[PDB]
């Protein structure tokens, strides 16, 4: 029994978090009322990882919902699976965070953070052997970014020997709510460099482009973006939720994926992705080639602009394991230039028999590539374009922050970019 | 697509083979220390054979036979012939030789004295010295293990010129241990009247670069000796090549091994005035004649490489 | 070739065939190492908690 | 009679131990409930099988075994498996969180908290022995528990059982079924720390077992179950001399005397034949000469390497089934004329042969066909050093960049232990080279 405690914070964090719980509840046979009604014991074998078992053989997500305004969590509670969450695990304020990292991290968020830690402590105390935490949030707003990283720091203080994992949505001017998003993201990224073990970098620019160019969605909504994320989150957690040999827990995943402590930012990918053809059967070569294509990756970085340190690939459904190996070793041997030579056998493959709801075959990609520096470079450029003229800083200095904290955050992320470039040339 | 690595930048034969592979559109060259290759053109010394054939999903081939050095080093070749029953010390096509360390020093003297008692000029090598009496041969070696070999005092001399020569034959052994003799050999001829050493390193009088090829040499044997190259010489050459390589086949064959080997060999022969062929040495990393580079290297790709890695009249004689 | 040491029983037999003749750290030392690694873990955690206190 | 205690560490050690004890029960006629209708001495005895099985007053034959793992799911299958009634709870030791493929976590952080309990349980078995001869330790090289905890346990066993022999069955990592990128680190770290505490270690390369299952059993993608049933047949062949009447390898010290002339070079190469599929209705039965010849085929070795390019220091042939000494000698004479078999000059050029008349047992419903005669050859050849060279090279590639090293330092280990371990492996490679080794032309 290796339990994971899930936290979703802010608007983006709770919207993507709600869809993640809808998806995996269906996979494990849990209905919106928390009753199991599946037909396979594999659905229950590792259900303890994400669900508590309450009275009457009911399953309650080990999930905590956090926000500084009630709006999004009201819509979650009134949503499809809104009644499955523990009512005491809704922790919310009223003032909001105003897309302001300082409000989430230092003022408004600091008033609420102790109440979230009370619920984290309650869930942790009921764990046979807690392995760690997973946080869903965006970096471009105030609550998920500012309060989310505050929560990570306080959790690390109270559980220093547990794994911290995040699904972090990176902002992009193409799918942007406010101009201060590079400020909030730059301040948050430094927190993640220090206080997380694994971070999935989900770029809203990549999600939009996939919806528009690949899925042929002329006007993608946030709901369309969150549909891609929930499918991806289900894929990357398959190894945690079903019986398997590879990356079966958060710490073994980290040991396999993170060769240097600060370089723990992963590019996720999913296949298939196609326009609505839809009933057409997918073959192993087609899954493998799509899963490794940049068009299927969600960090808007070109992996041919860098090199893979480590890769994890997860295949779902009934397929030929021999054929999976051939195509996986095929793409590996044919494109050996893009895998670092000093980490032998750095591509690991897992297969899970249970496929998602609507597909017979699927594949999920997790890459630790030095090309992720392009993401951090874009944020640094957008940060500097405003900070050079101290633009919009009054929103933050009004909350007590000084300009020196921005300078230090700028230097920290440029250091991170330089670290990636060191190993890209290695 | 197939992948290969280059580990010996000094090999002219395989610098050519690599550029032919890079002209088919189906071979890619990797960094020399990338382990995910199909073909290794390995280094001449200390090739890490123990790291081959352990890459999942990759058929791996290397251009050297592990253990072929026993044939391609002078001391070990003498020991192989004298200790292998397939060749015997009664071997008729290999000159009388002895391995002596600066040991067969005493047996050399008993054979030496018995024919001085009853010509006995010998040669030293492992840096060459030819002497008529044994006391001088031994003092030169104490100045690494050497061998003392009976010097051929009656060589076949080409005319006009009265000049010594030797024959170089290129032999390719593929992964199935098929023995291929390249149809083109070279005579490294001396340009001085008998001048005792015919190495191309040591000009251009009778033939360009002191190189006579088989077409001219066969024409000479017909005009001067009323015989052919095939009959008087090449039959013995094929016999010696087969005898040497079949002797070491159990030791070096990669038939049931996790990786595969092929190798190009350079056999050096001398011919006496009775048209008898003598084996001089076997070279494991030979160069080629400038004209025969294009044809032989293409033959290497066709016979040794494309046979294992298929692409999208034979120049060899199969022994 | 020669067979030596032929021993036979109801469940099998054994012998030898010759073809050619020829020609620690103490408990306290382990304990010190385990405790030295444990102290290094405690020092690294102490530095982390000091960093988080700042 | 002298008892032998088996210790199974980590997932690989536990699952392989499960397969071995199932096979032992079938070989000895022991039912899953522990009863053995052939043992007419109820509640005791000093027969050869008592080296591996104790006896209760109710007639249950209990393995002299301890299972240890840092997480519970693998040993839980022993508690609920077919042979669950064989073991009492004290033989099964589990933690709650594993070593995460981290030698430092298994040896230092977690090992320090559970070593005393493991030793207490082993002491309980040892107290039941009238003349304990030593331990057989099963573990992977690559896992954090199999590498880290095993080396700690071996150190303490040398302290507590100084006069006892210790043999290993070690699973060498193969990427085709490997679960961790850092397995070369764990392998070198555990080999360095365990080297002085092991008297004889049988390495089994998962790559060799995988390929044998694919080629000989026609299994397109072998599972751990496929691999472990093959491994348990080889282990059974090696340990049969301890469990049945005989004169060869009848005590653990004989393994060292017969196979290991120098203490550090104590890794014999195992080769097994014939491996034949159950699915085919009629196989041609291989003679003594054919199975003996197969012992010199690299495709049948437990580690892929070329013994033609090394030297032998000792060679044992362990036959099971319809084999008589006359045919073994005739087979050996033929093979020596046609094969590259060179011994070191300071060792006799000979084979020590053992024959057990019972044919190898197979598990019903398994993948191995029932054969009329089989053989396991144990040779100590310098050629196995190829496996060290492969591992040390992968170590060097990662360590030159210090990749993943922070995970080990984070658990209290020092970077100096990496280089100290690697230098020990370099000296080991040098030892094998000394013992076994004689352009533009
Ligand atoms: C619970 C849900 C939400 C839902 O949809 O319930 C309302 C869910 O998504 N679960 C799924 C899942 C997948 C991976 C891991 C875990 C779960 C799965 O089991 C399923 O149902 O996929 C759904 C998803 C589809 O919408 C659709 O995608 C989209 O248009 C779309 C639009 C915006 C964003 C993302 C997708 C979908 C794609 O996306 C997928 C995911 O396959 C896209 O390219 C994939 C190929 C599919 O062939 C193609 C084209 C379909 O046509 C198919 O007929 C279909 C299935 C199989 C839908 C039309 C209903
Ligand atoms: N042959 C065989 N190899 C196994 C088996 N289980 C694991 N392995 C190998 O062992 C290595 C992984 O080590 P494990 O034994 O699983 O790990 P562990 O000892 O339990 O240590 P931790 O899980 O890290 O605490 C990999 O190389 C696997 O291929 C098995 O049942 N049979
Ligand atoms: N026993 C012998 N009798 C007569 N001549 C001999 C001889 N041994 C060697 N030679 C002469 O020595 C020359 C080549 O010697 P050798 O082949 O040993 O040197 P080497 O190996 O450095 C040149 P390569 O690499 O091209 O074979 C030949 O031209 C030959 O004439
Ligand atoms: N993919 C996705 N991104 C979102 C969603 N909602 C907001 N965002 C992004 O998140 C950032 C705004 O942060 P938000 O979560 O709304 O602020 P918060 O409530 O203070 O944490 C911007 O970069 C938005 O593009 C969503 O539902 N899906
Ligand atoms: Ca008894
Ligand atoms: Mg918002
Ligand atoms: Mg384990
Ligand atoms: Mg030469």
């Amino acid at each position: 029994m290796r339990e994971i405690v899930h936290i979703q914070a802010g608007q983006c964090g709770n919207q993507i978090g709600a869809k993640f719980w809808e998806v995996i509840s269906d996979e494990h046979g849990i209905d919106p009322t928390g009753s199991y009604h599946g037909d396979s014991d594999l659905q229950l074998e590792r259900i303890n990882v994400y669900y508590n078992e309450a009275t009457g053989n009911k399953y309650v997500p080990r999930a905590i919902l956090v926000d500084l305004e009630p709006g999004t969590m009201d819509s979650v509670r009134s949503g499809p699976f809104g009644q499955i969450f523990r009512p005491d695990n809704f922790v919310f304020g009223q003032s909001g965070a105003g897309n302001n990292w300082a409000k989430g991290h230092y003022t408004e968020g600091a008033e609420l953070v102790d109440s979230v830690l009370d619920v984290v402590r309650k869930e942790s105390e009921s764990c046979d052997c807690l392995q760690g935490f997973q946080l869903t949030h965006s970096l471009g707003g105030g609550t998920g970014s500012g309060m989310g990283t505050l929560l990570i720091s306080k959790i690390r203080e109270e559980y220093p020997d547990r794994i911290m994992n995040t699904f972090s949505v990176m902002p992009s001017p193409k799918v942007s709510d406010t101009v201060v998003e590079p400020y909030n993201a730059t301040l948050s990224v430094h927190q993640l460099v220090e206080n997380t073990d694994e971070t999935y970098c989900i770029d809203n620019e990549a999600l939009y482009d996939i919806c528009f160019r690949t899925l042929k969605l002329t006007t993608p909504t946030y709901g369309d973006l969150n549909h891609l994320v929930s499918a991806t989150m289900s894929g990357v957690t398959t190894c945690l939720r079903f019986p398997g040999q590879l990356n079966a827990d958060l710490r073994k995943l980290a040991v396999n994926m993170v060769p240097f402590p600060r370089l723990h930012f992963f590019m996720p990918g999913f296949a298939p992705l196609t326009s609505r053809q839809q009933y057409r059967a997918l073959t192993v070569p087609e899954l493998t080639q799509q899963m490794f294509d940049s068009k299927n990756m969600m960090a808007a970085c070109d992996p041919r602009h860098g090199r893979y340190l480590t890769v994890a690939a997860i295949f779902r459904g009934r397929m030929s394991m021999k054929e999976v190996d051939e195509q996986m070793l095929n793409v590996q041997n044919k494109n050996s230039s893009y895998f670092v030579e000093w980490i032998p056998n750095n591509v690991k493959t897992a297969v899970c028999d249970i496929p998602p709801r609507g597909l017979k075959m699927s594949a999920t990609f997790i890459g630790n590539s030095t090309a992720i520096q392009e993401l951090f470079k874009r944020i640094s450029e957008q940060f500097t374009a405003m900070f050079r003229r101290k633009a919009f800083l009054h929103w933050y200095t009004g909350e007590g922050m000084d300009e020196m904290e921005f300078t230090e955050a700028e230097s920290n992320m440029n250091d991170l970019v330089s670290e990636y470039q060191q190993y890209q040339d290695a | 697509m197939y992948t290969f690595v280059v580990r010996d930048e000094n090999s002219s034969v395989y610098a050519e083979v690599s550029r032919l592979l890079l002209a088919t559109g189906q071979w890619k060259r990797l960094r020399k220390d990338n382990p995910r290759f199909n073909l290794m053109l390995g280094e001449r010394n200390r090739l890490p054979f123990g790291r081959l054939g352990h890459e999942p999903g990759l058929v791996q081939l290397v251009n050297y036979y592990r253990g072929a050095d026993k044939l391609c080093r002078k001391a070990s070749l003498v020991k192989l012939i004298k200790t292998s029953p397939e060749l015997s010390e009664s071997c008729t096509w290999f000159p009388e030789s002895y391995v002596i360390y600066p040991d067969e020093r005493e047996v050399f003297l008993a054979a030496y004295n018995r024919r001085r008692e009853g010509g006995n000029v010998w040669i030293a090598k492992s840096g060459i010295l030819i002497s008529s009496e044994a006391s001088e041969l031994l003092d030169f070696i104490d100045e690494q293990v050497h061998v003392i070999q009976k010097y051929l005092e009656k060589p076949l001399l080409l005319e006009p010129g009265h000049r010594k020569f030797d024959i170089r034959s290129w032999v390719l052994v593929d992964h199935l241990y098929n023995i291929y003799l390249y149809r083109e050999g070279v005579l490294r001829t001396s340009s001085e009247p008998y001048c005792h050493l015919t190495n191309h390193c040591i000009y251009g009088r009778y033939e360009e670069g002191n190189e006579m090829f088989f077409e001219e040499f066969n024409q000479y044997l017909m005009d001067a000796l009323n015989t052919t190259l095939e009959n008087s010489i090449l039959l013995q050459i094929k016999h010696i090549i087969r005898s040497c390589l079949m002797c070491i086949e159990p030791a070096i064959s990669t038939k049931h091994l996790h990786y595969q080997s092929f190798q190009l060999f350079g056999f050096d022969f001398m011919v006496d005035e009775e048209l008898k062929v003598w084996l001089i040495e076997v070279n494991g990393a030979p160069a080629c004649a400038q004209k025969l580079y294009a044809e032989l290297c293409q033959g290497i790709v066709d016979v040794a490489i494309s046979s294992v890695f298929p692409l999208a009249t034979s120049i060899f004689i199969k022994l | 070739m020669e067979v030596i040491e032929l021993n036979k029983c109801t469940s099998g037999q054994s012998f030898e065939v010759i073809l050619k003749p020829p020609s620690d750290p103490s408990l306290e030392e382990i304990q010190k190492k385990l405790e030295a690694a444990e102290e290094r873990r405690k020092y690294q955690e102490a530095e982390l908690l000091k960093h988080l206190a700042e | 009679m002298r008892e032998c205690i088996s210790i199974h560490v980590g997932q690989a050690g536990v699952q392989i131990g499960n397969a071995c004890w199932e096979l032992y029960c079938l070989e000895h006629g022991i039912q899953p409930d522990g009863q053995m209708p052939s043992d007419k001495t109820i509640g005791g005895g000093d027969d050869s099988f008592n080296t591996f099985f104790s006896e209760t007053g109710a007639g249950k034959h209990v393995p002299r075994a301890v299972f240890v793992d840092l997480e519970p799911t693998v040993i839980d299958e022993v508690r609920t498996g077919t042979y669950r009634q064989l073991f009492h709870p004290e033989q099964l030791i589990t933690g709650k969180e594993d070593a995460a493929n981290n030698y430092a976590r298994g040896h230092y952080t977690i090992g320090k908290e559970i070593i005393d309990l493991v030793l207490d349980r082993i002491r309980k078995l040892a107290d039941q022995c009238t003349g304990l001869q030593g331990f057989l330790v099963f573990h992977s090289f690559g896992g954090g528990t199999g590498s880290g905890f095993t080396s700690l346990l071996m150190e303490r066993l040398s302290v507590d059982y100084g006069k006892k022999s210790k043999l290993e069955f070690s699973i060498y990592p193969a990427p085709q079924v490997s679960t961790a990128v850092v397995e070369p680190y764990n392998s070198i770290l555990t080999t360095h720390t365990t080297l002085e505490h092991s008297d004889c270690a049988f390495m089994v390369d998962n790559e060799a077992i995988y390929d044998i299952c694919r080629r000989n059993l026609d299994i397109e993608r072998p599972t751990y179950t496929n691999l472990n049933r093959l491994i348990s047949q080889i282990v059974s062949s090696i340990t049969a001399s301890l469990r049945f009447d005989g004169a060869l390898n009848v005590d653990l010290t004989e393994f060292q005397t017969n196979l290991v002339p120098y203490p550090r070079i104590h890794f014999p190469l195992a080769t097994y034949a014939p491996v034949i599929s159950a699915e085919k209705a009629y196989h041609e039965q291989l003679s003594v000469a054919e199975i003996t010849n197969a012992c010199f085929e690299p495709a049948n070795q437990m580690v892929k390497c070329d013994p033609r390019h090394g030297k032998y220091m000792a060679c044992c042939l362990l036959y099971r089934g319809d084999v008589v000494p006359k045919d073994v000698n005739a087979a050996i004479a033929t093979i020596k004329t046609k094969r590259s078999i060179q011994f070191v000059d300071w060792c006799p050029t000979g084979f020590k042969v053992g024959i057990n008349y019972q044919p190898p047992t197979v598990v019903p419903g398994g993948d191995l066909a029932k054969v009329q005669r089989a053989v396991c050859m144990l040779s100590n050849t310098t050629a196995i050093a190829e496996a060290w060279a492969r591992l040390d090279h992968k170590f060097d590639l990662m360590y030159a960049k210090r990749a993943f090293v922070h995970w080990y330092v984070g658990e209290g280990m020092e970077e100096g232990e990496f280089s100290e371990a690697r230098e020990d492996m370099a000296a080991l490679e040098k030892d094998y080279e000394e013992v076994g080794v004689d352009g533009e032309e």
